[PDB]
């Protein structure tokens, strides 16, 4: 989920995109 | 400003800016 | 705070706060 | 939508957590 792979570790711009409409 | 520790409003923010027109979800139990 | 205009990552940061842990989806064009 | 109902005319709690998950 969108904290665990960007708060609890790094984000990346691939990860972000994944919860743009 | 997307490759760190994005917890919290920054996180949101960071969708914010990165999503633009789109919108997105933001959904931290899933 | 809720009752005013709300615009733009104001509008995101509200929904964060309101919305907690349930988080939300922020659609512009919808 | 949510951007005219809260940023063009005044917001409310009822319209926000329509939003919500």
């Amino acid at each position: 989920g969108i904290v665990e792979q960007c708060c609890a570790s790094v984000c990346s711009l691939y990860q972000l995109e994944n919860y743009c409409n | 400003f997307v490759n760190q520790h994005l917890c919290g409003s920054h996180l949101v923010e960071a969708l914010y800016l990165v999503c633009g027109e789109r919108g997105f979800f933001y959904t931290p139990k899933a």
